[PDB]
């Protein structure tokens, strides 16, 4: 399998975005294989 | 190994995202496993990386130390297959964990833009998108996920 990179762009903020999303809160658990999980 | 936002292709589909600076390639642990990258007509080896964090450096340690300083909006940098990098901004929520708090992002992006860099408004890279939770309705919320300068 060939795996591969290439160039996508420069890293730049962006003057004048409109914010988006919403800011959610939440009790999140972390396993040793990297997997986050909601905690209920 | 030029500076800037990388996909990270297989052969062609985009099975992720990454972050070339100071000549160190950075991306989510889950897009390559750790399997070395071409990169014109050169390759570049896994040098270190944590399953847990679920991150992974090319041809050197971790390079990436800006911090979400728990406040300000910050910019996901997406780079989704098929489409140009775009920049979205966003107030991140938080992942509120035994060990502490992590900023995240409620952006929801198709799998292959796992790596995708977050910005402070300085531009700096204060973490990678794309190992998060999905929520209720469907939704998801990637952690803002950070890397350890050694
Ligand atoms: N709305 C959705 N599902 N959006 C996701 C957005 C993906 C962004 C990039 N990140 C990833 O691909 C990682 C890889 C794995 C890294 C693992 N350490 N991924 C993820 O973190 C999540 C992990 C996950 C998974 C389930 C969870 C349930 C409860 C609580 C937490 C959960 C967390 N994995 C997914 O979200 C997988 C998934 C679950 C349901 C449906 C889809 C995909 C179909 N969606 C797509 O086919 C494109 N979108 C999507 O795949």
């Amino acid at each position: 399998v060939d795996m591969y990179i290439e160039r996508a762009g420069d890293i730049t903020w962006e003057k004048d975005a409109e914010v988006t999303g919403n800011s959610p809160r939440l009790d999140v658990a972390l396993d040793e294989s990297g997997d986050f999980s909601l905690v209920e | 190994t030029t500076d800037g936002v990388y996909r990270v292709m297989t052969r062609s589909t985009q099975v992720g995202v990454g972050v070339m600076q100071e000549g160190v390639f950075h991306t989510m642990w889950h897009v390559t496993k750790g399997a070395a990258l071409r990169s014109g007509e050169g390759r570049l080896d896994p040098y270190w990386g944590d399953v847990k964090q679920d991150l992974v450096s090319y041809c050197g340690p971790w390079k990436l130390d800006a911090a979400w300083d728990g406040l300000s909006e910050v910019q996901l940098l997406a780079v989704p297959p098929g489409e140009r990098a775009k920049n979205i901004q966003t107030l991140p929520g938080i992942f509120k964990t035994k060990d502490g708090d992590i900023g995240a992002v409620a952006l929801d992006y198709p799998a292959g833009t796992s790596g995708s860099p977050i910005l402070d408004k300085c531009g700096r890279v204060i973490g990678l998108y794309g190992n998060g939770v999905v929520i209720k309705n469907g939704s998801y919320v990637s952690a803002i996920t950070q890397g350890k300068r050694e």
